[PDB]
RNA sequence: AGCCAGGAUGUUGGCUUAGAAGCAGCCAUCAUUUAAAGAAAGCGUAAUAGCUCACUGGUCGAGUCGGCCUGCGCGGAAGA
């Protein structure tokens, strides 16, 4: 998890979804790519 | 909304009591109930089941698709049931079934004496394996996840209550 | 950084920054960076913007700078009361108007040209856009 | 003839029947004993001369019997000595050495035909004159 | 080979023109000859979509107005400063 | 072999025997420091090696610039 | 877009061949056919094999992909 005010799709499998109103990016392959708050 | 239009087939031996918005399924493996959303319409058929985004709220196409696959999960539940296999990978891990509770030995200094919810049965043919049997995909989905919640797999050798169909994402131990 | 060699005066009045701009067309190369906001650009941001996008192509193509700092913006030193004379000039800015052609370049392919300007724009305090040379 | 579990598609020298550290990683992956395999290799190795590289395909049956359908010089290695030099590349468009004809290569395409039967006699040559194009060589007839 | 739909504008002026461009239409002018000029209004969206071609600036433009269609040439384009729209075109009646 | 790459290991190839996979390589003396402490940390104590001298070969730019005091 | 058959690869292609086998990257960028096939991006890897990706040859059967110009909202947003 990285609380970065900007979020970039850092890979191919990185998907951007809106959980609880907050924009969150998760990845199936790399757990280092998880981030939110963007 | 391809799945919102796609009708749920009701094959033989299955009874569907469409009573207003609460629908009760009934078949080979018992009987389940589920209340639907008011954005969703319902009609039986000659035999199958077709649902619609009932007038009023226009986002029913988003809603009925959820309302479809729930019943499409329910119609298979009372005809075949469902089953999640598990792996209790790790030396010193066993599990037995005493009727409804499961005695999981997970390397803890307290016994994990976990009790299942109702409507499901567990099977442990191998001590490192758990075969849960139940009707709903929902109720056995949580139970398998609650079983994983006691010891989630660590990505070095995968010690945990991992699924038999899931590949664990192990990384390199990479050091001494 | 860019600075006027031998100008006439030491200081200059503040002055409002109104209206629109004159440099509007991509007049030299093919791809330019027109400004959409209205502020000012000091020389340090002028040097930093080119640097980031020069090394984006690392040598490639010609790069023209269309804005030059003329206004000698001063500052007063700390713990000094108001008055007592105009303060010394600290940095030089170029007042930017809407529709002003900033940095312009040529000789580069389009997709990396928009990429190089994207690396440059985040160093700017003005919202800009990527514009392309039209005919006439 | 089993699809992928053990098949290896590489070899270099016929006369050097010993698998040098370049070749050895492929044999050590599945444990191929080359010594008795050399006696089966030398039945067809003697038919061809030394100086022109040879590959092999390796097939291991289920009952530990392991065999092979070895080769003669294929595409790259025959066109090189046809130019006279084995190498001289790293710069295809930046170098220009030699000019070779396809009619003479139409004869050696028939020697590649009994070896590595690459499609359409001239279009296989057109696939390897592209390699002659990529070895820095020029080809014109 | 481009064709332009247009019509004659009336009650011109500064605020009058500003009233036009906030309504997806923009003014112009057609001059050149032994006659009077023609302040012609033409649709903004349509001609902006076709100004990307080089044949918009290298052809006898076929503007039709009140049935009478004329062949003109594009003299200058006074475009908007920073918005990608445009403000005015001069059509010399070639 | 991959960790040997980080120790500048000039490899030769992979060879096999009845129960072992033998690999001989060239390694700098400067990165020999505590090697079997790092060898059996990766091989579960089932491996071994023996160091022999070949030549005072080329020291690259990063290795040449280091020891200059 | 998925699902099965795939990956249409000559070419272990130079090279540096210790291997860089489509994938170290400089390059030719040739060609097979060209109904499904770039002499190639990517982790993975000593290097192949690899799963894929480009791309769907057959399955189903309807609409769909990404930018542009903008109206109104979200996050960015922590004080006694």
């Amino acid at each position: 998890m990285k609380v970065r005010a900007s979020v970039k799709k850092l890979c191919r499998n990185c998907k951007i979804v809106k959980r609880d109103g907050v924009i969150r990016v998760i990845c199936s392959a790399e757990p280092k790519h998880k981030q939110r708050q963007g | 909304s391809r799945v919102a239009k796609a009708p749920v087939v009701v094959p033989a031996g299955v009874d569907v009591k469409i009573n207003g918005q609460v629908i009760t399924i009934k078949g080979k493996n018992g009987e389940l109930t589920r209340t639907l959303n008011d954005a969703v319409e319902v009609k039986h058929a000659d035999n199958t089941l077709t649902f619609g985004p009932r007038d009023g709220y226009a986002d029913g196409w988003a809603q009925a698709g959820t309302a479809r696959a729930l019943l499409n999960s329910m119609v298979i539940g009372v005809t075949e049931g469902f089953t999640k296999k598990l792996q209790l990978v790790g030396v010193g891990y066993r599990a037995a079934v005493k009727g409804n509770v499961i005695n999981l030995s997970l390397g803890f200094s307290h016994p994990v004496d976990h009790q299942l919810p109702a409507g499901i049965t567990a099977e442990c043919p191998t001590q490192t394996e758990i075969v849960l049997k139940g009707a709903d995909k929902q109720v056995i989905g949580q139970v398998a996840a609650d079983l994983r919640a006691y010891r989630r797999p660590e990505p070095y050798k995968g010690k945990g209550v991992r699924y038999a169909d899931e590949v664990v994402r192990t990384k390199e131990a990479k050091k001494k | 950084m860019l600075q006027p060699k031998r100008t006439k005066f030491r200081k200059m009045h503040k002055g409002r920054n109104r209206g629109l701009a004159q440099g509007t067309d991509v007049s030299f190369g093919s791809f330019g960076l027109k400004a959409v906001g209205r502020g000012r650009l000091t020389a340090r941001q002028i040097e930093a913007a080119r640097r980031a996008m020069t090394r984006a192509v690392k040598r490639q193509g010609k790069i023209w700078i269309r804005v030059f700092p003329d206004k000698p913006i001063t500052e007063k030193p700390l713990a000094v009361r108001m008055g007592k004379g105009k303060g010394n000039v600290e940095y030089w800015v170029a007042l930017i108007q809407p529709g002003k052609v900033l940095y312009e370049m040529d000789g580069v392919p389009e997709e990396l040209a928009r990429e190089a300007f994207k690396l440059a724009a985040a160093k700017l305090p003005i919202k800009t856009t990527f514009v392309t040379k039209t005919v006439m | 003839a089993k699809k992928v579990q053990a098949y290896v598609k590489l070899q270099v020298a016929a006369g050097m029947a010993n698998p040098s550290p370049p070749v050895g990683p492929a044999l050590g992956q599945q444990g191929v004993n080359i010594m008795e395999f050399c006696k089966a290799f030398n039945a067809k190795t003697d038919s061809i001369e030394k100086g022109l590289p040879i590959p092999v395909v390796i097939t291991v049956y289920a009952d530990r019997s392991f065999t092979f359908v070895t080769k003669t010089p294929p595409a790259a290695v025959l066109l090189k000595k046809a130019a006279g030099i084995k190498s001289g590349s790293g710069k295809p468009n930046k170098d220009k050495v030699g000019k070779i004809s396809r009619a003479q290569l139409q004869e050696i395409a028939q020697t590649k035909a009994a070896d590595m039967t690459g499609a359409d006699i001239e279009a296989m040559t057109r696939s390897i004159e592209g390699t002659a194009r990529s070895m820095g060589l020029v080809v014109e007839d | 080979m481009f064709t332009i739909n247009a019509e004659v504008r009336k009650e011109q002026g500064k605020g009058a023109s500003r009233r036009l461009r906030a309504a997806n239409k923009f003014p112009a002018i057609i001059y050149g000859g032994k006659e009077a000029p023609l302040a012609i209004e033409l649709d903004h969206d349509k001609v902006m979509n076709m100004q990307a071609k080089a044949e918009f600036y290298s052809e006898v433009l076929t503007i039709v107005v009140d049935g009478k269609e004329i062949k003109v040439k594009a003299q200058d384009v006074q475009r908007h400063p920073y918005k990608p729209k445009l403000q005015h075109i001069d059509f010399v009646r070639a | 072999i991959g960790d040997l790459s980080r120790r500048r290991g000039m490899l030769k190839g992979q060879e096999s025997e009845v129960t072992g996979v033998k690999i001989h390589a060239e390694v700098p003396l400067s990165e020999m420091f505590g090697y079997a402490t790092q060898l059996r940390s990766l091989t579960k104590g089932r491996a071994s090696y023996t160091m022999e001298f070949l030549k005072y070969d080329e020291a690259p730019s990063n290795v040449a610039q280091a020891v200059i005091e």
